């Protein structure tokens, strides 16, 4: 088991005078924080999104983030000179930490350029990705020598502040992050798989957490043709899964869809196909 | 460089029953760069009152967005998710199959 807190950023440089910066905070896959760019402030998305942090610590962090966003955008627009054949381009930052059962926390700070790994932070040092050549090395030189106080601040944030925050954030959100949410299911017919063939669809929606089991059945016999799709997100923290079955003409009667999930505990959902 | 093409999946939160309030989701994933236009449609027209998640991205750095809107299906009504992106010549309209959804 391990839990991650990610602060992500997206910097889209359109031209020499127009960049835009976006950012958010995520507890595993659950967004817990946004960033308001026109007022440059944190958006607390849940009542528990402040964790155990005081308003004072959060105000400090807010000022630090707004300084960071503006100064990074400005230094990049400065050092991208008049090379306006290089626009548009886009920088991504994924920073944060992970708590581990029985292990020490992990802290990370990873940067991408046009969707490729560019460089990362390694304890004390900015390290160019081997798969991004000259530019990576160039940026890392500057980061390693021109901006050393920024670097000690980054180290402290990802290795000390982030896991402390994440611990308090799990605790503040404990009644939510460990919720069990029961799904509903419904059946429909799908696109024809072929002449003399039918496709049955079992939709399972609204479950949390993500692990789920779904099979088409004839009585207690699981059906070979069962095919599960991807687990897809719903709004408000639940998930969706489609399970289909191709069946020959004149054999759909008596089939059912069976759903197991932690939230049911010995109350499998069983839905019978009613036609056709 | 390089650039990856959005994948578009459309599905309902609840069984598609005419006259029942529901939510229509469009999950757009795997694209790069982030500049994109995603619109939910009712009978061809952008749905003005929609929700979307903030921009996020996967471990491969490709972006994803979840769109959703409250909607009440009827028999006549047609719903879709339209997406434009630099990797796309024409805007791409993925029509919502009520029975199947529209996944890939
Ligand atoms: C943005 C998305 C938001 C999403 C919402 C998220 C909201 C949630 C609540 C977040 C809370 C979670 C948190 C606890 C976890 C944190 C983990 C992760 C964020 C690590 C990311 C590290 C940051 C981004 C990099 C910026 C560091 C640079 C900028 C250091 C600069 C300061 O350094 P400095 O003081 O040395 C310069 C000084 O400048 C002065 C003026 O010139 C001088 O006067 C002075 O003397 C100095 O020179
Ligand atoms: C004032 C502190 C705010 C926080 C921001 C600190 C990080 C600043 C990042 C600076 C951007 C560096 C751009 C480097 C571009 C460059 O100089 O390299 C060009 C190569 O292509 C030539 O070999
Ligand atoms: C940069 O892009 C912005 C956003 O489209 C635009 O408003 C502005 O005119 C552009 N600046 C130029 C081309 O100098
Ligand atoms: C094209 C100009 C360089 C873009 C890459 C700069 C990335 C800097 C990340 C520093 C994080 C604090």
């Amino acid at each position: 088991e391990h839990v991650s807190f990610h602060v992500i950023q997206i910097f889209s440089f359109v031209n020499q005078s127009w960049a835009r910066g976006q950012g958010s905070g995520w507890l595993d896959e659950l967004q817990t924080h946004g960033w308001d760019s026109e007022s440059g402030t944190i958006i607390f998305l849940h009542q528990w999104s402040k964790g155990q942090f005081s308003n004072e610590e959060l105000s400090d962090l807010e000022l630090l983030f707004r300084f960071y966003l503006f100064g990074l955008t400005r230094e990049i627009q400065d050092h991208a000179s008049q090379d306006y054949s290089k626009y548009p381009f886009e920088v991504q930052v994924k920073a944060g930490c992970e708590l581990h059962s029985g292990g020490s926390p992990e802290g990370f700070f990873q940067v991408a350029f046009n969707g490729l790994d560019l460089l990362s932070f390694q304890q004390t040092t900015w390290v160019p990705s081997p798969g991004c050549g000259s530019l990576a090395q160039s940026v890392c030189h500057l980061l390693n020598h021109q901006y050393e106080g920024v670097t000690e601040t980054v180290y402290n944030l990802i290795r000390s502040t982030c896991p402390r925050f994440l611990l308090g954030l799990l605790d503040a959100g404990k009644m939510y992050v460990h919720r069990q949410v029961r799904p509903e299911a419904w059946l429909s017919s799908g696109p024809s798989p072929g002449p003399g063939r039918l496709q049955l669809v079992c939709h399972v929606s609204g479950f949390y957490p993500k692990p789920v089991w779904v099979m088409w059945m004839r009585g207690e016999q699981e059906q070979q043709g069962t095919q599960l799709g991807d687990i897809l997100p719903n709004a408000n923290g639940t998930w969706y899964l489609r399970a289909t079955l191709d069946v020959a003409d004149g054999e759909a009667a008596g089939l059912s869809c069976r759903v197991k999930h932690s939230s049911l505990e010995g109350q499998d959902i069983i839905l019978y196909w009613r036609g056709s | 460089a390089i650039q990856r093409t959005p994948k578009i999946q459309v599905y309902s939160r609840h069984p598609a029953e005419n006259g029942k309030s529901n939510f229509l989701n469009c999950y757009v994933s795997g694209f790069h760069p982030s500049d994109i236009e995603v619109d939910l449609l009712k009978n061809g027209e952008r749905i003005e009152k929609v929700e979307h998640s903030d921009l996020s991205f996967s471990k491969d750095w490709s972006f994803y967005l979840l769109y959703y809107t409250e909607f009440t299906p009827t028999e006549k009504d047609e719903y879709a998710c339209r997406v434009n992106h630099v990797t796309l010549s024409q805007p791409k309209i993925v029509k919502w199959d009520r029975d199947m959804g529209s996944l890939v």
